[PDB]
């Protein structure tokens, strides 16, 4: 529940006016993929779902 | 820090021709506060 | 004082003071702090 | 005096697990010729069992800032901490690179990590990160420390993967230290050095040292 | 449910745009390529179905 209400403000500042924000979007997924928990326990890599 | 980021600027615009007014500016100011901490490395070495 | 860095060695075992490599799982804690042990070869970065 | 990495020196990844208590160093090797998969050869009991060094060697052919690799893809330095470096393998003359395949059946997320034949793309570049504290980025990479790479292309770490009953190498977005062991710098001419292919002459370059040819009856021994 | 839908609803924001991957723009390509490793295509049809 708390996560979802996170992802959404992200969705809001990678995406304006029906384009993406490349800006935006390079560092929001390089900061994902450093913390890799933000994919929730499937996608974990390793014994995950 | 200030030097490596003067290096990357110089590679972003080593690819294209000319280098835009923008970045001009920006080159402008940085060599500005590249030549204040050259002046004050040299005042504090000097007498010697 | 602060600028000699300094290995600590325990005399009558020759270990070396050192971190404990803490296991994973124990940073969502929030424990930050690093058990001290006396090991043989210890990491690099053990000076003090 | 203090060790600093350059390029053109021949060094040996080298990482550490633990096995039965038992702290184990591996290094990162590759045929290359029939199986471009790396895999790791133990090297903590090279007492007992002497490890096979010769296609655990890679190169630092070229060491350069993430700008300058964008400029030059579009199109002896000193390591330092944030640099892509490109290693080639000593014996297939092979890149090191991030394959797009994956063999592991534990990690969903994980990359094969193996040789490529040609150092074009930025598959075969990895950025030199600090492990701790002490060192920052831009200071210079010194002999003996650890190190986290990173694949350019798939932004994964060179890691070591203990999930299944043996230990692997993969490109996963879990961090593994690594040392850059060096094997050589700089060699005068001539001037045999350790590592090194040659013959052992008896007299005036007629008689060398060998064993029997193949299927022979001794067994060559 | 809710949290995975808001992580890929992220994720395909983040995608880039088509005109820079015909472009052939380095980055765009590589950010692409990570997405693709992250969800699976088959993951993709299997949840639609």
């Amino acid at each position: 529940c708390g996560g979802e209400r996170y992802l959404d403000f992200l969705r809001f500042a990678v995406f304006v006016n029906g384009e993406s924000v490349e800006e935006n979007a390079n560092v929001v997924v390089r900061l994902l993929i450093r913390k890799p928990e933000c994919f929730g326990p499937a996608l974990r890599g390793e014994g995950g779902s | 820090r200030l030097q490596e980021s003067i290096s990357d600027f110089y590679w972003y615009y080593s690819g294209k021709d000319v280098i835009e007014e923008q970045g001009k500016r920006n080159f402008s100011k940085a060599m500005s506060v590249a030549k204040q901490v050259f002046n004050s490395l040299t005042e504090y070495i000097q007498g010697p | 004082y602060g600028e000699s860095l300094c290995f600590v060695q325990h005399v009558a075992s020759g270990l070396w003071l050192t971190y404990a490599a803490p296991d994973p799982k124990a940073l969502r804690l929030g424990v930050l702090k690093k058990k001290a042990i006396l090991h043989q070869e210890g990491h690099m970065d053990d000076a003090l | 005096e203090v060790q600093f990495l350059r390029t053109d020196d021949e060094v040996v990844l080298q990482c550490s697990a633990t096995v039965l208590k038992e702290q184990l160093k591996l290094c990162l090797a590759a045929e290359g010729f029939g199986n471009r998969l790396c895999f790791l050869e133990p090297t903590s009991n090279a007492q007992n069992v002497p490890p096979d060094l010769a296609i655990c060697c890679f190169t630092l052919e070229q060491s350069l800032s993430v700008r300058a690799l964008q400029e030059m893809l579009a199109n002896h330095r000193t390591l330092l901490y944030g640099h892509a470096i490109l290693l080639r393998h000593a014996h297939s003359r092979m890149y090191l690179s991030c394959l797009t395949t994956s063999r592991s059946m534990t990690d969903k997320l994980a990359f094969d990590v193996g040789l490529q034949e040609d150092a074009t793309g930025e598959a075969c570049w990895w950025t030199m990160h600090p492990a701790s504290k002490q060192r920052s980025e831009g200071e210079k990479v010194r002999v003996g420390d650890d190190l986290i790479l990173v694949s350019v292309s798939s932004e994964r770490y060179l890691h070591l993967s203990t999930a299944s009953g043996e230990l692997q190498v993969d490109a996963s977005f879990m961090q593994t230290l690594w040392n850059m062991n060096p094997i050589c710098s700089c060699c005068e001419e001539g001037y045999v050095t350790g590592g090194h292919v040659l013959r052992l002459f008896h007299g005036h370059m007629d008689e060398c040292l060998t064993i029997s040819a193949a299927d022979s009856d001794d067994q060559r021994r | 449910m809710s949290f995975y839908a808001a992580l890929i609803d992220l994720l395909g924001r983040c995608a880039p745009e088509m005109h820079l991957i015909q472009a052939g723009k380095g980055e765009a390509l590589r950010i692409r390529a990570i997405l693709r490793s992250l969800v699976p295509l088959d993951d993709l049809v299997g949840i639609i179905s």
